[PDB]
């Protein structure tokens, strides 16, 4: 062309820059990214410490399982308004949500007549019905269960929920809490909520997360080919 | 606690006196005076270059002082430096954390600053002895996320963070020198004056403030918006500034007379504003709405005079060059476009 | 109680701001008009520059 | 930044060894490389060039198809292989680095070079004067004339200047036409019209004395000048 | 040109209003799907290009059929052999192009489902190669009978349904069609089995099946619609290959099988569009 001598050498540099950009773009596009949400003491630290870990402001945790690379974004240190910086997480595979069962007869701090369980329910309702997360699945964890049983056998469940007819034991109470949490989902035909009860062993939690991610991947692939 | 309500009524009476004194000095609107001038007919601007290569959303774009090179930031973790004339790339600086919301270009073309969600401002050097790009400085003194940062000089930089504050730093020592507080909401945009002695910052609650870097205190405050402030840009003269918002309304405030002058609102737009920029002579006020296109709002007539609809997603940044030859627009579709 | 400090901060800021000087809106309007009409010749976006001098030719 | 070369000595015609240059102190994987010959008490001339990533390679027509160039990024080395050498290849060899982008300064770090002794159209650049006697404290102007207009349609010329002091390798003074290089004092200045160019020095010191070379970069067959000797 | 009358006399060849109507309906459906795909920027990934290719192919099929039917009739005697050959070739090219485009759709779906990836971004090389091959093979198979295998000399070797065509050519066409049909069936069975086996044990336990069932409904409907329409034409072709001359009475009334086979080309976009709700919403929005 009409380019000079050292002008064609600059075009060769741009080609290598674009090649390095494309090569790095196909490596970070084959790993799963997922957000983590919860209240102050919903066992988020317990969850991130329990699950496999290799890795002020955002904190990223990278791990691997069954030839899959999972990145976990823990936006817990951001005290700013959640409305402004939430659209940065529009493209994400899953939203882990941490909820504490034993945190239902424990009233909030700096207040005495508003319950922490209702605050967690309101936060879940605000997150699930967001205009950005209208297509991403939700994974929900119930962290504490032994303390929940010991507290529900000594103190009835009617303290938090005013309308309850079941007996004061763990079994039907867990199902009632799960049903109450899953009903706060307006988009009931586009996204699914995978509920789990956290146990002491790492393998079950990681396997549940892996199964949920695999199901989400299969659903996305079926939606891609226009086959579903 | 009678001191508390006494001071509350004192502040309210002071604000009422300020408002009455402000409105009393107004005699005629700006639209009434600019009624005997011929407006621009049609600003037909066509795209010239299409800078492609990004692989995620674009959140920040800045022009160099030489009107030839520009810097862009995206979510994939890249800080590519584009040559506007020949479309070639000059650098592919990677980032530690791929969560960035702002970027800047030094007025001397040596350093490049970049913020993000990790409340840390990284300053990279481009004129090193080797062929790579190193991290010259890493400023970390903010709690909330950084939203904007501007190079006041080659050695000083002013940032506006998410924890209702701004900070003027010193790059060589690494510690901040001045801290501007007073906003009750998240400061998410600031603009430096042309002479780089004062600047303006718009909070997240319908308020803008004018600070001086020497003394470090608020001189005047401007209100009138309803939802919040999203972008601010000085007038080329330096005695006025345009302020965007999210309720489909941008306004023009004056510094000498701390009162609103004009508002550019239409009943056909119900979408927010992301970026606001002026022209070389301060006659065309480009505004970027998040309804997949921009606008070329006239400054003195408040009448739309053009639409740059050649975009596929929400436009997140737009900037006019120093000599006013062209404008660059970057949206969430990973495509920069040059208009001339 | 500690809100006394915040209240007096607010009242001091307001009282120091209230003593700023004001100018008529007509003068600012005339200054803006003069500035925008004086530098209207150099503005390339207002009047399209010929393609001979246009750097972004295609 | 350091570039050290090896692989030179006394060689008989028919076969020859390989010259190896090792770099340490910069990013070798993103720099293009040039080989420059330097005949004894004569002028220096271009030999070969290899681009970043071994994408594009150029040889001089005098040794076209006879010499070979190669890189090695894992160890940051450069190799030059000569199949057969005549009696006219005894000279000094330098390995220069250069990167090409908007605002860059090619031919920035030359090196030291190694000697090689053998036992026995293109733009023409002509220097004005072979040697000029000058006492310290005088503004000196050295002129270099070209056989074609080096000014391109973009707007910048491609005539570089190099200064070589006795006893060490040359160094860059002013890239392109007048922009001053980094580390060079502000006493040197350059100007031109498009065919004949000049370099002016305001005050001359005892440390700034040697031979001045002018080079053109308009076309890939690079060529230097005869050389202007500056004497005390 | 005298060959036309003598072949028709030897073979024995010496109700058509609704066909143009259904052809116009097919043309309308196809141009509507094309404009719906074009005007929407969201439908731009390589997946939604095979559907547009199939729509173009069956649009050309409807046009070629309506032209063949309107030009034919009492004018076939005055018609020159070259124009008759070109008309038969234009008839044979479009249906082959449609079948090959459907095969390309199935191959692309199997490729996308075999290796589960997070993002839909893919290369354009495979798309361009598949489209180019599916068009050039159809064009070559359509323009082959005019070069050779023309039955212009051997009067006994000519078919009964239409003269001037070699019987072995019809046999080769039936063979390649059978191979393509079995390949389609095998690919869809394999993709369904893969989706079923990857959801059955890999994601065994959950506290939240239906996906697999919906997949099966969409893999029975499409196969039952495709195989049922192309069966009468195939059995008719094998019959006329097998049956001797002037002894099969049903061979003369052979137009209904082809018109139902081409109505299949018009009903294919209905199926391919009305199974995914996103394209359905985009069509309703218009
Ligand atoms: C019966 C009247 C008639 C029939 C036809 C037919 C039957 N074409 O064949 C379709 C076909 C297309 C494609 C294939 C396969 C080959 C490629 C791979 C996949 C498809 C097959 C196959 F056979 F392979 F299934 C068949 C054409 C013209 C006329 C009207 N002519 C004028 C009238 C007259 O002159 O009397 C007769
Ligand atoms: C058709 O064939 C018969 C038998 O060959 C022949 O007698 C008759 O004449 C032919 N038709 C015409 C138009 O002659």
């Amino acid at each position: 062309c009409t380019l000079s001598a050292e002008d064609k050498a600059a075009v060769e540099r741009s080609k290598m820059i674009d090649r390095n950009l494309r090569e790095d773009g196909e490596k970070a596009a084959r790993e799963v990214k997922l957000l983590l949400l919860g209240a102050g003491e919903s066992g988020k630290s317990t969850i991130v410490k329990q699950m496999k870990i290799i890795h002020t402001g955002i904190v990223e945790t990278h791990f691997t399982f069954k030839d899959l690379h999972f990145k976990m974004f823990d936006v817990g240190g951001q005290r700013s308004e959640r409305k402004k910086w939430i659209h940065c997480f529009e493209g994400v595979t899953a939203i882990i949500f941490c909820v504490a069962l034993s945190d239902y007869d424990l009233v909030l701090a700096e207040d005495e007549e508003m319950n922490r369980m209702h605050e967690s329910m309101k936060l879940f309702d605000s997150i699930c019905n967001n205009k950005w997360f209208t297509d991403t699945s939700i994974i929900l964890f119930l962290n504490k269960k032994d303390l929940f049983e010991e507290k529900i056998k000594k103190s009835p469940l009617t303290i938090c929920y005013p309308e309850y007819a079941g007996s004061n034991t763990y079994e039907e109470a867990a199902a009632y809490i799960q049903c109450q949490f899953e009903d706060l989902n307006k988009r009931k035909d586009t996204k699914e909520i995978y509920t789990h009860f956290t146990c002491a062993t790492d393998t079950k939690n990681v396997q549940f997360v892996f199964d949920a991610v695999t199901d989400v991947i299969i659903k996305n692939n079926l939606k891609d080919c226009g086959l579903f | 606690g009678s001191e508390l309500d006494q001071l509350r009524q004192e502040a309210e009476q002071l604000k009422n006196q300020i408002r009455d004194a402000r409105k009393a000095c107004a005699d005629a609107t700006l639209s009434q005076i600019t009624n005997n001038i011929d407006p621009v007919g049609r600003i037909q601007m066509r795209t010239r270059r299409t800078l492609r290569g990004h692989l995620a959303k674009i959140y920040a774009m800045h022009w160099g002082t030489d009107s030839r090179l520009l810097v862009s930031a995206s979510q994939d973790g890249k800080l590519i430096i584009w040559d506007s004339y020949t479309t070639n790339k000059v650098h592919a600086i990677p980032l530690r954390s791929s969560w960035v919301m702002t970027c800047a270009y030094a007025p001397s073309g040596n350093y490049v600053a970049c913020g993000g969600l990790d409340n840390i401002c990284s300053i990279y050097n481009l004129k090193t002895r080797e062929g790579n790009v190193r991290v010259s400085r890493e400023l970390a003194g903010h709690t909330g996320y950084l939203s904007c940062c501007r190079f006041l000089d080659d050695n000083q930089i002013v940032t506006s963070s998410g924890d209702t504050t701004c900070a003027l730093w010193d790059i060589e020592t690494g510690q901040q020198t001045t801290t501007f507080t007073g906003h009750t909401g998240d400061v998410m945009s600031l603009s430096l004056a042309p002479d780089t002695r004062l600047f303006v910052s718009g909070a997240c609650d319908a308020s803008a403030k004018l600070w001086d870097v020497r003394e470090g205190m608020c001189r005047q405050t401007f209100t009138g918006h309803e939802s919040d402030i999203n972008a601010i840009c000085f007038f080329p003269n330096g005695n006025a500034f345009a302020t965007g918002s999210d309720d489909a309304t941008c306004r023009l405030f004056d510094l000498r007379a701390d009162q609103e002058l004009m508002t550019y609102s239409h009943d056909n737009i119900i979408c927010g504003i992301t970026s606001v920029s002026f022209s070389k002579s301060g006659r065309l006020l480009l505004a970027g709405y998040d309804d997949f296109n921009c606008n070329v709002w006239d400054a003195l007539k408040a009448d739309r005079a053009g639409v740059l609809a050649g975009h596929d997603n929400r436009v997140s940044c737009l900037g006019v060059t120093d000599d006013g030859m062209a404008v660059a627009t970057g949206s969430w579709d990973s495509f920069l476009k040059i208009w001339n | 109680t500690a809100s006394i400090a915040q209240a007096r901060k607010l009242v001091e800021q307001l009282k120091m701001e209230a003593n700023i000087d004001r100018i008529k809106v007509s003068k600012a309007a005339a200054d803006l008009m003069a500035y925008c009409e004086a530098h209207a010749k150099e503005d390339p976006l207002l009047t399209p520059v010929p393609a001979s001098e246009n750097p972004f030719r295609e | 930044v350091q570039l050290v070369e090896s692989g030179g000595g006394l060689v008989q015609p028919g076969g020859s060894r390989k010259l190896s240059c090792s770099a340490s102190g910069f990013a070798f994987s993103s720099f293009g490389m040039h080989w420059v010959r330097q005949a004894p008490e004569k002028g220096l001339e271009w030999v070969a060039y290899i681009s970043s990533g071994s994408g594009t390679i150029y040889y001089a027509d005098t040794v076209k198809g006879r010499f070979t160039i190669s890189r090695d990024d894992p160890k940051n080395t450069l190799f030059l292989q000569m199949t057969s050498l005549r009696s006219e290849d005894t000279a000094m060899y330098y390995c220069v680095r250069s990167i090409y982008y908007y605002g860059s300064s090619p031919f920035d770090f030359w090196g030291q070079g190694t000697t090689l002794t053998v036992s026995s159209s293109d733009i023409v650049m002509t220097q004005a004067t072979s040697s000029v006697p000058v006492t310290p404290g005088e503004s000196v102007s050295i002129s270099c004339r070209s056989s074609k207009s080096l000014l391109h349609s973009n707007g910048n010329t491609y005539l570089y200047w190099f200064l070589q002091r006795p006893g060490q390798s040359p160094q860059l003074l002013i890239y392109r036409m007048s922009n001053l290089a980094s580390g060079v004092p502000d006493r040197f200045s350059g100007s031109g019209s498009g065919t004949a160019f000049t370099l002016t020095i305001s005050r001359l010191e005892a440390e700034d004395v040697g031979v001045y070379y002018c080079m053109q970069h308009l076309e890939y067959p690079l060529t230097f000048g005869a050389g202007t000797k500056l004497e005390l | 040109y005298d060959i036309i009358v003598r072949h028709y006399n030897y073979t024995g060849k010496l109700t058509s209003v609704v066909f143009i109507l259904i052809c116009c309906f097919i043309i309308l459906e196809n141009i509507f799907v094309l404009l719906t795909i074009w005007k929407t920027k969201k439908f731009h990934r390589p997946m939604y290009y095979f559907i547009g290719n199939l729509a173009l192919s069956d649009l050309l099929a409807g046009v070629a059929y309506t032209a063949n039917l309107l030009l034919s009739g009492a004018t076939t005697y005055k018609l020159t052999p070259a124009q008759w050959f070109l008309r038969e070739g234009s008839m044979f090219v479009a249906l082959s192009a449609s079948v090959f485009s459907l095969l390309a759709i199935a191959i692309e779906r199997y490729i996308t489902m075999l290796k589960m990836k997070l993002h839909n971004g893919s290369n354009n090389f495979r798309l361009f190669l598949l489209i180019s091959a599916c068009w050039v093979i159809s064009l070559i198979l359509g323009g082959l009978p005019i070069m050779g295998w023309n039955c212009i000399s051997a009067l006994s070797s000519c078919s009964t349904v239409l003269p001037l065509y070699h019987k072995h050519y019809i046999l080769f066409c039936t063979t390649v069609f059978t191979l393509l049909l079995l390949s389609i069936v095998i690919l869809y069975c394999r993709i369904y089995s893969l989706v079923r086996t990857r959801s059955r044990r890999l994601t065994f336990r959950k506290n939240i099946s239906e996906k697999s069932l919906a997949l099966l409904k969409t893999v029975i409907i499409v196969l039952s619609v495709f195989i049922a329409c192309w069966a009468p034409l195939f059995i008719l072709l094998l019959l006329d290959v097998g049956c001797k001359v002037k002894t099969c009475d049903i061979l003369f009334r052979a137009e209904y099988f082809l018109v139902l086979a081409v109505l299949n080309s018009g009903t294919n976009p209905i199926i391919y569009t009305l199974t995914n709700k996103e394209m359905r919403r985009a069509f309703i929005r218009i």
